[PDB]
């Protein structure tokens, strides 16, 4: 599915909404066709691969056991309650699958806040016992690079993979294992509304003339001050990001944000 | 010489989410089917007790393929619970983002999820690019030359000669397959357009970010309206319009001609994958509180009786659990819904899925493009009628052909074409409204301590509803009933096969080790298991 030449990527889907996979399809310069045909060899990916069933499982086995080595990119939290049964693929629990495959990877990237920190299904009361990859697999020595966001900026995935392929090492990582080159600033310190924040100019409601004039969204719940991401700088889809669309940041690149940042419309 | 025995497809790939399909086949034909969804997250449990304004942020993460759709359904649901009537421009902007979602979603479905069931990409290496260009130019107003297609063939040849087939590893077509019928030239045209669509979908998704902040997972809806004052500006409107026009051109000149050429080559697929009953909720309202104000109207049809479309009564929905991994056997209306997981393993106590089994008046209902198209046709929708008639005439088949896996695939293209044109009408109405001096995008509202609400979206896979009970100003119950739950949920407590299960009966299977025929029918419904189970 891959031998020499392009580095092999094994992409796994655990408890996920596939928004992280969709974010990678939005890759721009390079686009995803360049990535799949020239940069990398995408050797397992349930959303777009041709094989299904037993043939898909054999494709996975061939990739993981390759003497050329592979990189794992993991989307979704791992459900650990009740011995892992809330999530299975090919009748194996996602916990078993990731426990057997991720220790064999040359590098692991946990892509999206669900794979990094547990995400939406880990929000209280966490009925499926969902955990992020490093939490779930601590005991096996797995240390995934965490690229957070819900979904992350795909610029941050491609930039981390390019760095790793060039330097054969992870980039500098923060205390949440996220690359400092993308997650070293708060959203707020990069925000165009920062002068209004400083001036105490807050929109009191979304219908207000202050919201129309682009006043700061802190009183309406914005989590920009407590959230590390590069959204105002890179933007999304080469055109926009939440505060420029008039909506507060909900803190989506931070651990446990579903419970820490809620109610989303309060600060 | 034909196979008798079971076949299991786990994972079903080229869908959203985690699906296991099991069939029994007798003498080469499927005799029985089970649709088993194998991931549960429990978002309905997680929502209990929270602020109703937070619901859309959680429920949008039901699914990133049908991104936006659940934020819209939850916002419509809480709008409804609080009794706010959002401003006209909020309806326009929400509707324009939804129209853009449909175009992105269905383009990606046909090429990137469905087509590898019908296109042998490696046979494209054998094609004559000059002949293929002639064929591509005869089916579309866009001219394609031999050099255009050789560039694709050259890139593909470098890829395959590397020995690293990537997403094509162990494809069911490798080495040839009796159920793959396209000639090399048509495989090359489809492969070229698969690759083109990987870049065009970037633009189709960007259209949603122009007003909606980002894709995936938009961030511009609030109770009472939308937040994006920049969406009123001529520059953001021009940016959206340019992305829309290029996406529409691709729908009209690339997707629909390819759909018709592949359908024409697989006309035997009019004979498999039919279903009996159809439900649709309508979409693109003029009035948020009247489904019959929508450009597509709601309706219910039983036993293909399209002369007698029944009104949609939201109180006749019940979600069954008897064959699902939840406690007990009692079906519930979603305003009385229950999400009480209880796993019994595959077929333990006759349970085999994490999806509930929604029934309407006790019946299993297909929803999605085939239901939206057939019901709107039967309501006299003139755009739907024009496009569907032109498709049937181009394929040389009668209306009966629509009740099939091919027909459902065709209906997805029909609805894409119709929505692509209607997005320009909505955009003009929006422009006209701004020019009248209406610059309002959000309305004020108050949270009631006790309320019931429901929000209805006809999403790319069909009728989506979110249901809230507010108690003490908080979420007392929140239930999602999602299109793929209808279509791909399991049997109910009357043991009625769901639409996907019933549609599989009769499927021929040429090679049980490579059961592409099962994928063709399953993929024609465009399953989304994260949606179905939440
Ligand atoms: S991080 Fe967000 S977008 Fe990605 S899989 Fe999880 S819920 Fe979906
Ligand atoms: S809108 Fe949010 S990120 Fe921007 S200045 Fe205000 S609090 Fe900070
Ligand atoms: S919600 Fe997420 S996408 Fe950026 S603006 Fe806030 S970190
Ligand atoms: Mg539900």
């Amino acid at each position: 599915l891959m031998g020499p030449r392009r580095p092999s990527v094994v992409y796994l889907h655990n408890a996920e909404c596939t928004g992280c996979s969709e974010s990678v399809l939005r890759a721009f310069e390079p686009y995803i066709d360049t990535l799949i045909l020239d940069t990398l060899s995408l050797d397992y990916h349930e959303t777009i691969m041709a094989a299904a069933g037993d043939a898909a499982e054999a494709a996975l086995e061939q990739a993981v056991n390759s003497p050329h080595g592979f990189i794992a990119v993991v989307e979704g939290g791992i459900p650990t309650a009740a011995n892992g049964i809330y999530g299975k693929v090919a009748n194996h629990t996602m916990l078993d699958i990731c426990s057997r495959i991720l220790p064999k990877a040359q590098a692991v990237i946990a892509y999206g806040t669900c794979a990094t920190f547990g995400g939406v299904q880990a929000a209280k009361p966490n009925p499926t016992g969902a955990k992020g990859v490093n939490d779930a697999l601590k005991h096996l020595g797995v240390k995934a690079i965490n690229i957070a966001g819900c979904p992350p900026n795909p610029y941050n995935l491609v930039g981390t993979i390019v760095y790793y392929l060039k330097n054969k090492a992870a980039p500098e990582l923060d205390s949440l294992n996220r690359p400092t080159m993308f997650f070293g600033q708060t959203v707020h310190e990069q925000c165009p509304r920062l002068p209004h924040f400083d001036a105490g100019e807050f929109a009191p409601s979304f219908e207000s003339e202050e919201a129309r004039k682009g006043w700061c969204l802190y009183e309406l719940g914005c989590k920009g001050p407590v959230t590390m991401n590069n959204c105002p700088k890179i933007k999304f889809n080469q055109t926009n990001w939440p505060v420029d669309a008039g909506h507060p940041c909900i803190g989506c690149s931070e651990p446990d944000f579903w419970d820490a940042m809620t109610p989303f419309y309060q600060n | 010489s034909s196979y008798s025995g079971p076949i299991v497809v786990d994972p079903v790939t080229r869908i959203e989410g985690h699906l296991r399909i099991e069939v029994e086949v007798e003498n080469g034909k499927v005799k029985n089917a089970y649709s088993s969804s194998t991931l549960f997250r429990g978002l309905e449990i997680i929502l209990k007790g929270r602020d109703p304004r937070d619901a859309q942020h959680f429920t949008q993460r039901t699914c990133g393929v049908c991104t936006y759709t659940h934020a819209l359904a939850s916002t419509r649901c809480v709008d409804n619970a609080v009794g706010v009537h959002i401003p006209k421009n909020a309806t326009y902007i929400r509707n324009l983002v939804l129209g853009a979602q449909y175009l992105h979603d269905h383009i990606v479905h046909f090429y990137h999820l469905h087509a590898l069931d019908f296109v042998d990409v490696t046979a494209a290496l054998k094609a004559d690019p000059a002949k293929a260009a002639k064929v591509a130019s005869s089916i579309s107003p866009r001219k394609t030359t031999a050099a255009d297609l050789k560039a694709v063939q050259d890139k593909l040849k470098t890829f395959v000669e590397t020995g690293q087939l990537g997403p094509f590893t162990n494809a069911y077509f490798l080495g040839g397959h009796p159920a793959y019928y396209l000639d090399p030239e048509t495989n090359l045209i489809a492969t070229a357009h698969y690759l083109e669509a990987l870049r065009l979908q970037v633009k189709a998704a960007r259209a949603m970010a122009v007003f909606g902040a980002k894709n995936p997972h938009t961030q511009f809806t609030v109770v009472g309206g939308v937040t994006c004052y920049d969406a009123l500006t001529p520059q953001r409107i021009a940016e959206f319009e340019a992305l829309w026009k290029e996406t529409k051109a691709f729908v009209d000149e690339v997707y629909i001609p390819d759909l018709l050429v592949v359908a024409a080559a697989y006309k035997d697929w009019t004979q498999y994958g039919g279903t009996d009953n159809f439900i649709t909720f309508g979409e693109f309202p003029k009035d948020e509180y009247d489904l019959n104000s929508r450009f597509f109207k709601p309706g219910v049809v039983f036993k293909r009786d399209f002369k007698n479309i029944k009104p949609f009564d939201k109180m006749q929905i019940e979600e069954h659990v008897r064959h699902s991994w939840y406690e007990g056997a009692e079906a519930r209306h979603p305003w009385k819904g229950q999400t009480q997981p209880k796993y019994t393993d595959l077929h333990g106590d006759d349970r085999y899925s994490w999806m509930k089994a929604p029934r309407y008046m006790g019946e299993p209902m297909e929803t999605g493009p085939l239901a939206q198209v057939l019901i709107a046709y039967s309501q006299g929708h003139p755009k739907v009628k024009a496009v569907t008639d032109a498709v049937l005439a181009k394929l040389g088949v009668g209306p009966e052909a629509l009740f099939s896996t091919l027909g459902r695939t065709a209906a997805r293209g029909i609805e894409t074409a119709v929505i692509a044109e209607y997005v320009g009408v909505m955009l003009q109405e929006y422009k006209d409204n701004i020019a009248k001096g209406d610059n309002v995008i959000c309305a004020p509202w108050e949270m009631p301590k006790q309320a019931e609400g429901v929000g209805f979206v006809n999403a790319p896979r069909g009728g989506l509803s979110h249901w809230i009970r507010i108690e003490d100003g908080k979420i007392g119950n929140f239930q999602l009933v999602v299109p793929s739950t209808w279509t791909l949920g399991p049997r109910c407590d009357k043991n009625k096969l769901s639409p996907v299960e019933a549609s599989l009966i009769g499927t021929p299977v040429a090679d049980a080790k490579r059961p592409v025929e099962i994928l063709r029918t399953v993929h024609s419904f465009d399953p989304c298991i994260a949606c179905g189970v939440h």
